[PDB]
RNA sequence: GUUUGACCUCAAAUCAGGUAGGAGUACCCGCUGAACUCAAUAAGCGGAGGAAAAGAAACCAACCGGGAUUGCCUUAGUAACGCGAGUGAAGCGGCAAAAGCUCAAAUUUGAAAUCUGGUACCUCGGUGCCCGAGUUGUAAUUUGGAGAGGG
RNA sequence: GUUCUUUGUAAAGUGCCUUCGAAGAGUCGAGUUGUUUAUGCAGCUCUAAGUGGGUGGUUCCAUCUAAAGCUAA
RNA sequence: AUGGUGAA
């Protein structure tokens, strides 16, 4: 029989593993820029939610390419395609923001 | 066998908190332990987060904006020897088979010439 | 019994045939270990202190025989006949029929290996040569491929 | 059982080779890959770890 | 390259080259021990193609298992039995008889230099794949497993 | 997808080649056999049980009259 | 030239460099598997690590597409079955973490450019030399997101 | 931060013009016999295709490229 | 039932 006895210690540790990951990535900021994406299944299609990563098309458009991208932390699929032109503006849009926003220290 | 054990001592409890932020000396300068990595990522003026975070809630970036070849002996010695026998006319270098053994095309030879000049006016 | 795709081999180039085709191969024995190694060094040490004809050789490994052949740049093709995987040599005499190169066939893949510094090569080709070449493929093709060309029959 | 083979295929021969692959500068090129190998031989004697042939007959004492 | 041709010839085994070769090689393997060394493989291509080179440290078992579990898992435990200080990496079929199946199967080792020496392949010196046959953990046991992709008590504080 | 398979000639050649020098297998003999002593639907229901999809027999059983009408002119 | 050496295979070492047995077994991975549908439970067998396993789709999807694997809530005590005792999930949705990729696959052929072992120096290795493995394929360049040659 | 080295006609990326341009077989599949919580696996005869093949529901459409492998969270 | 124990 599970119970979950651990659950404050749980979110502790999760807490302490995330200070942690801040410590070693302090300059960013843990985690990787991910597009937005409708659900599928007509119940949800109404919602937007994030995805995994962005399409190469969409990369490509941003400006920048896949490798450059992955080394700036954003967020890339390979075997995601694009098929409506909203959600494309939108993933352009939010990559130049970011893009803007950025800043990259030499690799010296 | 714990009880012939009792018949190693480690102390990490306090050192788990107290995470050095070695990744960047210059944010460890303007850094504050006592506070959380959220509440440091905002005193610090940086996003800890692109996903927009779950559930309720610049003089440091000032000081990060300041922090944003040649040829060969042998292959300098060959493009001089190639400039002196042909100049400028890099159509003729192009068939001078005794110097361009690798049969440079037309614009490896210019792109290389211009740094060799560059450096021999 | 065997098929007839199988046998080909066995039957083979005669005596002086042969002994001609290894003569000329080791003309142009490719360069060893040792002596590439002597002459990489000695052109080093004349260019650290104070451009030249493209080098022949005869063609040995098996993938890049295979190569070379199908492009039609295989001029003589040699194979052994006691290669242990049988498959690996069976549709190389069909393919250089195909492709209407020269072929011939010996026995003892370490023999065909000795021309060529290796142990064993299996197979054997060359690419270039002086004009003994178009005479050994005659003799090759009048005693082999044309008085043979039955292979295709008998069990 | 016992019956000959058809050289049906092996009776035509091909013109154009099977592929048009481009021809690679290297084959119309002295062995860079060699080359590689004769530069990293002259910064070996550059570093005087590697001893000039001519020392060696030289040396022969 | 000669594995082009060789899969395709490979795949008509119903060919009259390879039913003559398959017969002559029944013969040898049965006059061979149960398990045997095989100083090359008689595929090339399927080796190759299944991660095996003729580098140092690679080693090709054969094994003769009777016929009427997986003959493939039992094959690759039985050859990894003997070959305690071997890896049982993967196998594949070479020949099959009315009474017996032989299977090849390509060992590589992990204690020498060769194979910890190169990153290619220095993860399977790991002591995690230590017996990888036992576990099924190859092609074989993953496929026994039904390890397939798609369809085919707890009680908190509160 | 973008990439279907196309044979660009050399598998085709490569095919051929060892279709050629492997001759035809118990099955194929017997598909031609038939083909030349009993006819085209004869061959397609011999191969629809020989063979599994129907689709694949159909295509080999097709692919059998080429082979013999090119492989008998020469 | 009846002499011979190669290649292939079969044996031997108080030879040099190496490894497996056994124990523990809560967790984990496979085989086998009993009784009050019980239960793919218990015992038995073999193998490993700090986690194990899985893991980057011949997946789910019928949508205005999602997009490695695994855990939680929800889907849900629903779909489904035995409609009868009892069994019983999965997509989508939210949460914690996210990472990529490597060979077969097309000529390095103007240079097997690869690597193991022995030896002399400075030593989680590097250099010269020698042998051996390698052509029945060792390095770089290509893994479908394609990719290569050139200007 | 401090330094001794930086290199050899050495390596990589990107847009433009052009030419070339592969895919894991006794394997998928199929029938049967045993197991399985009517999926899968196993023994066995057959066992194939590459503008091909696998899974699905509507008059043939959507997605992917299997029969090799590594990988912390 | 599982896994062991011994005997004329």
């Amino acid at each position: 029989v599970k119970v979950h006895f651990d659950q404050a210690g749980k979110k502790v540790s999760r807490r302490n593993a995330r200070a942690t990951r801040a410590a070693k990535i302090a300059p960013r900021p843990l985690d990787l820029l991910r597009p937005v994406v409708r659900a599928p299944t007509v119940k949800y299609n109404r919602k937007v939610r994030a995805g995994r990563g962005f399409t190469l098309a969409e990369v490509k458009a941003a400006g920048l390419t896949a490798a450059y991208a992955r080394t700036i932390g954003i967020a890339v699929d390979h075997r995601r395609q694009n098929r409506n032109q909203e959600i494309f503006d939108a993933n352009v849009q939010r990559l130049k923001e970011y893009q803007s926003k950025i800043i990259v220290f030499p690799r010296n | 066998r714990k009880r012939k054990m009792n018949r190693a001592t480690r102390r990490n409890k306090d050192k788990q908190r107290k995470i050095n932020i070695q990744s960047n000396p210059i944010i460890a300068a303007n850094w504050d332990y006592s506070l959380t990595m959220a509440q440091n990522y905002k005193k610090l003026g940086l996003r800890a987060k692109l996903q927009t975070p779950a559930g309720g809630k610049e003089t440091e970036v000032v000081k990060k904006l300041e922090e944003l070849r040649s040829q060969s002996e042998r292959e300098e010695e060959w493009l001089e020897k190639l400039y002196k026998k042909h100049g400028d006319d890099y159509k003729k270098m192009f068939f001078d088979k005794k110097l361009n053994i690798y049969q440079q095309s037309e614009g490896d030879l210019k792109r290389r010439l211009l740094r060799w000049k560059k450096r021999n006016g | 019994k065997v098929p007839p795709t199988i046998a080909q081999f066995q039957y083979t180039l005669d005596r002086n045939t042969a002994a001609e085709t290894f003569k000329l191969f080791n003309k142009y024995r490719p360069e060893t270990a040792a002596e590439k190694k002597e002459r990489l060094t000695k052109e080093a040490a004349a260019v650290a202190e104070g451009a030249s004809p493209k080098p022949y050789a005869v063609k040995y490994g098996l993938n890049h025989v295979v190569a070379l052949i199908e492009n039609k740049k295989a001029k003589l093709v040699l194979i052994a006949n006691d290669v242990d995987p049988i498959e690996l040599v069976v549709f190389l005499p069909a393919l250089c029929k195909k492709m209407g190169v020269p072929y011939a066939i010996v026995k003892g893949k370490a023999r065909l290996g000795t021309l060529v510094n290796q142990k064993t090569s299996a197979v054997a080709a060359l690419t270039e040569v002086e004009a003994a070449l178009a005479k050994l493929v005659s003799t090759i093709d009048a005693n082999f491929a044309d008085k043979y060309d039955e292979v295709k029959k008998h069990w | 059982p016992y019956e000959p083979l058809i050289d049906w295929f092996t009776r035509h021969e091909e013109v154009m080779p099977l592929t048009a692959v481009p021809e690679p500068k290297r084959r119309f090129v002295p062995s860079k890959n060699e080359a590689k190998r004769v530069m990293k031989i002259v910064r070996a004697i550059r570093e005087g770890r590697i001893i000039p042939p001519k020392k060696l007959k030289e040396m022969k004492e | 390259g000669a594995y082009k041709y060789l899969e395709e010839l490979q795949r008509k085994k119903q060919s009259d080259v390879l039913r003559f070769l398959q017969r002559v090689r029944v013969w040898e393997y049965r006059q061979k021990n149960v398990i045997h060394r095989a100083a090359r493989p008689t595929r090339p291509d399927k080796a190759r193609r299944l991660g095996y080179k003729a580098k140092q440290g690679f080693v090709i078992y054969r094994v003769r298992v009777r016929r009427g579990r997986s003959l493939r898992a039992t094959a690759e435990e039985r050859v990894g039995r003997r070959a305690a200080n071997l890896r049982v990496l993967n196998s594949y079929w070479v020949n099959q008889d009315s009474t017996y199946k032989y299977f090849e199967v390509i060992l590589v080792d992990p204690q020498h230099k060769a194979i910890r020496r190169d990153a290619r392949y220095n993860w399977i010196c790991d002591p995690v794949h230590k017996h990888r046959e036992a576990r099924g953990l190859t092609a074989t046991g993953k496929k026994s497993r039904g390890i397939n992709k798609g369809h085919k008590l707890s009680l908190w504080r509160y | 997808s973008y990439k279907k398979g196309a044979a660009s000639n050399r598998t085709k050649f490569v095919r051929s080649l060892v279709r050629e020098i492997a001759g035809l297998s118990p099955y194929e003999r017997r598909l031609i056999d038939l083909i030349r002593n009993s006819g085209e639907k004869r061959a397609r229901k011999v191969a629809k049980k020989r063979l599994g999809s129907f689709t694949r027999a159909k295509a080999k059983v097709e692919e059998m009259n080429n082979i013999i009408a090119a492989s008998r002119r020469h």
